[PDB]
């Protein structure tokens, strides 16, 4: 079997932090990565009025907040929230020190270099823990689903990138990179609610988009075919309920927002589809391996979790492919912490220890050991 | 849960269960059946037994079909 | 009691197998692959080298090289890994019980067969080892003592002349094209239809087009004037990608190169004429029974209508006064393992085994002695 | 009386002008532009297609497509486009009276020769007409009749030998990687500075950067040893948006993917090894003169440094016993229209063209049997 260990596993994604212990299950703390600090006047002394507040208690009182995200497209921008970030999910959601428990950590593929020497250098510095590995994310959400050959499609908040894997062996010159996630389908919703005159512009009125945007918008089959049904009838419209009372309802709203992940040119990118971002992906690899790969997509992350994108997914690729090939596609509906499973699992595996950039190679090697040692 | 092992069953659908995972040999075709109750370690042990037994028993003169609830192939 | 090996090392299709047997048991391709990415998946049965069918299997991901080329072995420890394949992973046998009867090609040298002997004395610690020829071990499959054997494995096309069950050193020849250079043919014509294949990964997709797809034409010039003409003769296949190709006159064009060496390029002589050139090498009174024993072995010679070109051409330029025939069994791909297994099962073959006592007061030198 | 036209269709950069001159009249890159929003203030000349360099200025608010991939004409309706472009607004000549030279990559596929018959005498409508490959103008650009020549333009590289002014197409071979893909690599090694470059509108920027600030290292690991150590090497660029990159180390690797193709995952062989790979193909006899004439042709023979690192990696792997010289004209990237150019102009090239009357009677078959 596997041995035991002591490890963490913090998936520090672009709109949520999914922090917990190697070996379990589930993460255990799950909480968004904002930083709220106070836009108004602070007339009442006393009571412990914070110069900042972080995870959920920012989401608590985030009326009275301005919030900022200090990852932005996977990018860490802002060094010192997300140092406050860290802090708080070390010291206040885990409640544990981490300078006796080894830390994995994950990371989109074709970010730059200076993210991970600034990364070793506040994990090696600051926090002082004895080990660090840093892990590409579509290749822990394979580790999730137990297959070594496949693609996966990990779309996260601000990254939506797509790795092929042959059995154990990465094709580096076929990751495919695209900046089109729950980001930008948050913002077009947001545009495309002012047709019906509701009005969001503030931090926190986003949070509400995000929020209507997780539970209410699907993804259509056929795009003309539902628009004609939405413009004949008024069967597709639902309602939702603000925290204020009021309440809105939208009709083609709910698929014209994932269908910019489908069609790009809505927000005004030349840039194709996923399917044929997909596609192009497969046809990258050379001419040996497609067969297994088209029968083995794998989805992962939030932004796969709207209804109906697995048979939108089947169709366009169908569409796209010869018509002799089998096309299977995998939507396990554990696939939001799928990053997290598969990183438990790369932690708990037996072959990895001698893969931690110990204290002493940091020492003698600078930051640069982590392009040497992770991948 | 942590000592996952193989054991051979007779072939038949009624051996089947939800909360494991199967290997079908049947030849040039060797087909992973898993559960939906079926956790990650014996997924794991069950694409390791598959390549093991494609790459060693056969040397390769086999392909490794994997299938779930729903998407079973007409073999 | 034990059972002998028989094991013929071919250049880019070894077989293997027990003594006594119908047909080789196993039969895979002499191929040592190697990764060239970066295997990100730890701890999941990562090998720094693929060997064998496995490495066919898994041939997009590989860089793959042939251990034997020309039938003459060059990379001796790739070499001596296809063995390592073969005895433990194929066979499924310890090398210390059985004996092992191994197949050489006509005119090696000396130092090939003394390092042979070494690493199977030392490295895997046989009992018993013999060395034999390839052609002569397909006429004892023929059921014949006196014969030329055209041997056109996949690395060179050899002819050797036969007289009393035993080869004319003088008259052996060499000619330097096989199914390798046919491949590289049929890789050189399907770029005109748009089709490219440039690395080894695909060479086994477009030797699997050539296997599955080709025929001789008894005659040349109509096959291409029917062949512009009409499209009766053009049939399509499917690539493991899905796209299907079609193929016309390029069906039949790449067995022509056997007979016509200057499609590409080398001022050689064709596969028919060169017969000619060994046997008038040969002595007068035997050429009687020397055309009629025609031998034809090896895998290209699997083609459809191989056996009529063959018999009109050779009837074309040798002299009229003679009856010429020409046989082909259907077994003739694995004949060198046959007469391998017929030879190793002999009630006189216990004595002409060099055991391992007489490796130890010998050296590797008793191999010329006994092999002989 | 009449002035001929050469015009030389390039994968990615086409250049056009008269017969008789030094230098081409209209160098621009042969694109195709395609708006991407709704324009909303109309009546103001706005275009359903772009075509040309006038693409290329407004490249911000269009996609842009090729229709010449890896030397091939695919797409024919934009080449069309590409033709009128060419002779109507550039050249600005009706093409009634101007006879037109064209060139094409070396085994190009018949069916594109007669469709490039077709529409160069159906739609405009010219009096004469002739094609040619590009290495053979090459070489006449040189003043030579016999060498080998590496055409390395935007779309593919070409390794064609040529003797007694003719080219051997046996060893005439294709290597799938030139300028989109060093642009396409450079692309991905931009990604860890944090600059990011996604869309078709600043690979052209990313292509500039290429042009302005590369060069071929002589060694590869002592250059990266000392671009790791020091910042001697490390420059900036100025962006059209204002903002300042600069380039490290990143300004040497994007060259070295011609000499090793694995780092774009390409299994294929470098380009030093595959002129080897050409000229061992050639007779024996015609080498010595071949190793001698290495033409360098194409726009991305241009870096500096290309030729002593080529220079060097010939002398590593060729035997000592003979000379390697390289030339490197400081016109290259415009020698096939030079040759074109010399080849127009000419006394004996009036009985050489097609008419439109032998084009008549004849179809378009009439190229298969005059332009060779
Ligand atoms: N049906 C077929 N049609 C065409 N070519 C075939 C066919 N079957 C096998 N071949 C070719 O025959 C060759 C293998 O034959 P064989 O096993 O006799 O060779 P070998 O023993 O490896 O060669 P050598 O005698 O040079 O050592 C390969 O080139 C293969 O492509
Ligand atoms: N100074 C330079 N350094 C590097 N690359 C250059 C330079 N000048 C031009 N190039 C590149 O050369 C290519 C175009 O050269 P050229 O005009 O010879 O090609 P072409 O005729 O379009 O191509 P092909 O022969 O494949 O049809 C482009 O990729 C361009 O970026
Ligand atoms: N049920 C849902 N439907 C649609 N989108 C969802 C749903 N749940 C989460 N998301 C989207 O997934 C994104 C975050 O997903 P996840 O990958 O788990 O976090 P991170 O991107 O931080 O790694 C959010 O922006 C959210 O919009
Ligand atoms: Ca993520
Ligand atoms: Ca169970
Ligand atoms: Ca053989
Ligand atoms: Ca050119």
């Amino acid at each position: 079997d596997e041995d035991e260990t002591t490890a963490l596993v913090c998936d520090n994604g672009s709109g949520l932090v999914k922090a917990g212990f190697a070996g379990d299950d589930a993460p255990r703390a799950v909480f968004p990565s904002i930083v709220g600090r106070p836009r108004h006047q602070g007339v009442m002394v006393g009571m412990g009025q914070k110069d900042s507040y972080v995870g959920d208690e920012a989401q608590s009182k985030r009326g009275i907040l301005t919030l900022k995200y200090p990852i932005e497209h996977g990018i860490i921008t802002n060094w010192d929230d997300m140092e406050k970030i860290w802090h708080h999910t070390f010291y206040n959601e885990l409640r544990v020190a981490p300078e006796e428990h080894p830390t994995l950590l994950t990371e989109a593929p074709l970010n730059p270099k200076a993210n991970r020497e600034k990364m070793t250098q506040i994990m090696f510095e600051t926090f002082n823990v004895p080990a660090m590995y840093v892990a590409i994310q579509a290749v822990l959400s394979l580790y999730a689903s137990g297959r070594t050959t496949g693609i996966v499609l990990d779309s996260g908040d601000g990254v939506t990138h797509n790795v092929p894997i042959y059995e154990g062996y990465a094709l580096p010159h076929a990751i495919m990179r695209l900046d089109l996630a729950g980001r930008d389908l948050t913002d077009y919703l947001m545009k495309i609610l002012t047709e019906r005159g509701y009005s969001f512009v503030t931090t926190a009125e986003r949070e509400i988009v995000r929020d209507i945007k997780e539970k209410l918008c699907y993804v259509a089959l056929d795009f003309e075919n539902e628009m004609a049904t939405a413009a004949s009838s008024s069967s597709l419209e639902k309602s939702y309920e603000l925290p204020d009372g009021q309440v809105i309802t939208i009709g083609n709203e709910r698929f014209r927002c994932p269908e910019t992940l489908f069609q790009p040119s809505f927000i005004g990118m030349e840039s194709a589809g996923i399917h044929e971002t997909t596609y192009n992906s497969i046809m990258k690899c050379d001419i040996d391996i497609r067969k297994d790969l088209y029968a083995n997509n794998v989805m992962s992350g939030g932004t796969t979790m709207y209804p109906g994108i697995a048979d939108r997914m089947q169709k366009e690729i169908t569409a796209l492919a010869p018509s002799t090939m089998k096309i299977k596609i995998i939507a396990p509906p554990e696939r939001k912490y799928s990053v997290w499973i598969g990183g438990s699992i790369l932690a708990s595996l037996s072959t990895f220890q001698q893969m931690w950039i110990t204290k002493q190679e940091y020492d003698e090697a600078g930051p640069s050991i982590v392009h040497r040692k992770c991948f | 849960r942590r000592v996952v092992r193989a054991t051979e069953v007779p072939v038949s659908w009624e051996s089947f269960n939800n909360g494991d995972c199967f290997i079908l040999d049947l030849g040039n075709n060797i087909h992973q059946w898993c559960g939906s109750n079926s956790n990650r370690y014996e997924r794991l042990k069950a694409t390791q037994v598959s390549k093991g037994i494609r790459d060693n028993e056969r040397s390769g003169r086999a392909r490794v079909h994997v299938s779930e609830e729903g998407t079973e192939p007409e073999a």
